[PDB]
Parts: structure tokens; sequence; C-alpha cells
């Protein structure tokens, strides 16, 4: 709530929201999932993978 | 593969500023020593079966026996007293 709601006037590079309101915008929540993206079934031959 | 003007020639490349000749000079770059990390695994438990699969299915079979073979009432013929 600090880092997202710039003010009229404040530095806009890091915050989401900027505006005459921005002193009472606040999150609800935030969720987040992660996808990892691999390569399964590997080669092997001998001298291992 | 210019042809020489020879009304105006020109003379060789003069002496001109510098590029401060250390600065066109790169360090060697200096590797140190590395490690592909962590101890492997022998095996991986694989999302696909490595053997050969089959095109089309074919038609198995066992052997049955059939059972004690028995006698039978027949119908008999007509003695051939020259009738047949």
């Amino acid at each position: 709530n600090n880092t997202a709601f710039a003010a009229v006037g404040a530095n806009p590079l890091e915050a989401i929201y900027q505006g005459a309101g921005a002193a009472d915008c606040e999150f609800e929540e935030i969720s987040y999932t992660v996808y990892q993206s691999y390569l399964d079934q590997l080669p092997v031959g001998q001298n291992g993978y | 593969m210019a042809l020489i003007n020879p009304q105006f020639p020109y003379a060789g490349p003069v002496p001109i500023p510098g590029p401060a000749p250390t600065e066109t000079m790169p360090l060697l770059n200096y590797r140190v020593e590395g490690r592909i990390a962590g101890i492997q695994q022998a095996r991986q438990f694989m999302p696909f079966l490595q053997g050969p699969h089959r095109e089309v299915a074919e038609q198995t079979y066992y052997a049955i026996g059939t059972g004690i073979q028995m006698g039978q009432t027949f119908n008999q013929p007509l003695i051939n007293t020259q009738e047949g």
C-alpha cells in the first residue's frame, strides 16, 4: 500500500495507480501462481546424462 | 582498383587524433573453477514408457478339449434283397 499508489506530483516509476485519491487506495488481496517450465525425460547414454 | 588522378593526386594518410591507446586493449577475462552442482539422481520417473508398442492387436488362442465321446443309436438301413 506504500509503493503502489503515488500521489499527484510523486514519482510514478514503481507505482501502479496515481491520482488525487491515492492516499486511501489499498489492496484487498494479491494471489500468485508459479508455473515451472522444464524438460522431462532426459536422454541418458553411458557416462551419465 | 582506383585510377590515379594525375591532375589532382593525393598522398598517404597523415596522423590524426587517436582513441587513447590502452582503451582499445582488453583484459584477458580470468576464469575461475566451476562445478555442476548437486548429487545427481540415478533414475527419473518418466512420463512415457521407454519401450516399443504395437500398431495392431492380434487374436490369441488357447486349446481346449471336447469331452468323452459316446456311442449312438443309428437308424439302420434295410437289407439289400434286390430292392435298392
